[PDB]
RNA sequence: CUUACCACUUUGUGAUUCAUGACUGGGGUGAAGUCGUAACAAGGUAACCGUAGGGGAACCUGCGGUUGGAUCA
RNA sequence: GUAAAGCGCACGCAGGCGGUUUGUUAAGUCAGAUGUGAAAUCCCCGGGCUCAACCUGGGAACUGCAUCUGAUACUGGCAAGCUUGAGUCUCGUAGAGGGGGGUAGAAUUCCAGGUGUAGCGGUGAAAUGCGUAGAGAUCUGGAGGAAUACCGGUGGCGAAGGCGGCCCCCUGGACGAAGACUGACGCUCAGGUGCGAAAGCGUGGGGAGCAAACAGGAUUAGAUACCCUGGUAGUCCACGCCGUAAACGAUGUCGACUUGGAGGUUGUGCCCUUGAGGCGUGGCUUCCGGAGCUAACGCGUUAAGUCGACCGCCUGGGGAGUAC
RNA sequence: UAGCUAGUAGGUGGGGUAACGGCUCACCUAGGCGACGAUCCCUAGCUGGUCUGAGAGGAUGACCAGCCACACUGGAACUGA
């Protein structure tokens, strides 16, 4: 919460 | 505090039976005798004995068979904290029969078989086998 | 605590003979005595709580005797409270 | 005609409850984000509990308590 | 007990529960009898639609309520007791139990005074700091606060929190021993009351040492820290508020019962007290362990064994002991 | 939700109804209810029974039958057994 988005 | 002798008797038997004790004493009562009687009369102990004047002393002779004692299990049913009155149809059958239920009736303190045949009911004191 | 005479005295005042030391009335008195005496003890101090714990037991115990008496001998109780001048 | 009762309805001031509200508080959830590495081994300053003060952050420090602390100190 | 769960601890009203004997009562309890418990349903045995579902005859059932009459062991009520539970008295016994009040002995710090000569201090190493306007080292007396080394324990007392120098004043409880006396007066406790470490809060004192905060020196990439030099609130006293801690045995209270072994502690009784002492009998308290218990680790006559009474609390983790 | 209660609780006497009754009215007593849960909130028609369950329980109240209440909403009487 949160790398590539997410 | 000491609010239930009747129970205390039963468990003195059970605690004694456990430790391979040959005898068991206790400050006595009429009802303890009433009970103690059903135990001989029904075949769980050899007999009682009351060495008493003002502070009686009921004494029981524990039965044994092999290396195991005679009172397989002895349970206080009714209690001051919870009273149990059965009728006659509702009288309990310990061990599907092979076991007695000490019940106090208006014609005296007998067994479930006895209370049954006598066709009466009362406060079930305790299960024994 | 409580003077051997003061004890003996009181036993021989409210009690139905000296040696009748276990009497209800006596105890009630023997207590009322102490309670009243210590009264000055925690008049100053106020912090001797541990003792006060003891005091309260005396007071408690007394109330439980006075009560016993009221259940038994209505007359002796009623006569007794006026006799110790308490209970209200 | 008149009186009593009394329903719709009118006024003032409270209570309560449901919805909603710019803004705001923490919470929860999100394979790989940024900062550091507090805890788990004696976690590299033994840890934790109550409380108090401080500090981007986990946390840091004082007082007392606990062993649910490793070690021949 | 460690999985969620024993209130930090006591006192106590209402309620629940209650030792032992006799008489009585007959409320609870038990027994029998009579009304009643609509029909349909369910269930049993049959009967009817070609079968079944469906429909239907009769019963059993409806575990109930009420009443009259009985039974009297247990429960309850009333009457009179009993003494083992509980409680008062008698003599002592041990004890950092409590509150109040003096004083003693080391030490730290500070001041004053002497010599002295350039160091002290601190660290992993350094520095800040204290001494070049003379410290530390160091010499003497005095002032003040805080706490009581050794004894000291594996101890003791207290409900718990907690309580250690010495001395004095008021005061709690426990226990042993003989008896004497009241005669079930008892156990437990929702609410209620009180006590309740340390920190914190108010007013006023007190303030040596130690020390949050804060400042400085170092360490580190950084270091709002660990370390070093300083140091304010605070710790101490008075009174009042605060009610929380891993307030722990993480184990509620009371009573009874169930093989042993090694100690500690404080008593009492018996042995020409003969002298190191011995052998009984209580209370309290460490350690190991049988059975039994337990998920196991472990508990084990101070149970977490075997029973009873009453209370408290738990119901997946998180959200949250938060919001309202 | 911890207090509730003025025709409130009782008595007397009038009146009232098919009928007992604070049902009503005047006067007099100061009561009546509540931790064995009054009051106040929220939900709900009840039972026979139905479903589940070994039972004890939990869940439920359509169809059948018994009972109650309601008839656009609030209120009211008249007629009449
Ligand atoms: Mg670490
Ligand atoms: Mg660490
Ligand atoms: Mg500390
Ligand atoms: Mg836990
Ligand atoms: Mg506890
Ligand atoms: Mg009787
Ligand atoms: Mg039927
Ligand atoms: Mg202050
Ligand atoms: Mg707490
Ligand atoms: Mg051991
Ligand atoms: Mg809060
Ligand atoms: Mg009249
Ligand atoms: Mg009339
Ligand atoms: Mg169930
Ligand atoms: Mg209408």
């Amino acid at each position: 919460k949160a790398s590539s988005x997410a | 505090s000491m609010q239930d002798p009747i129970a205390d008797m039963l468990t003195r038997i059970r605690n004694g039976q456990a430790a391979n004790k040959a005898a068991v004493t206790m400050p006595s009562s009429k009802l303890k005798v009433a009970i103690a009687n059903v135990l001989k009369e029904e075949g769980f102990i050899e007999d009682f004995k009351v060495e008493g004047d003002t502070k009686p002393e009921l004494e029981l002779t524990l039965k044994y068979f092999q290396g195991k004692a005679v009172v397989e299990s002895i349970q206080r049913v009714s209690r001051p904290g919870l009273r149990i009155y059965k009728r006659k149809d509702e009288l309990p059958k310990v061990m599907a029969g092979l076991g007695i239920a000490v019940v106090s009736t208006s014609k005296g303190v007998m067994t479930d078989r006895a209370a049954r045949q006598a066709g009466l009911g009362g406060e079930i004191i305790c299960y024994v086998a | 605590s409580l003077s051997t005479e003061a004890t003996a005295k009181i036993v021989s005042e409210f009690g139905r003979d000296a040696n009748d030391t276990g009497s209800t009335e006596v105890q009630v008195a023997l207590l009322t005595a102490q309670i009243n005496h210590l009264q000055g003890h925690f008049a100053e101090h106020k912090k001797d709580h541990h003792s006060r714990r003891g005091l309260l037991r005396m007071v408690s115990q007394r109330r439980k005797l006075l009560d016993y008496l009221k259940r038994k001998d209505v007359a002796r109780y009623t006569q007794l409270i006026e006799r110790l001048g308490l209970r209200r």
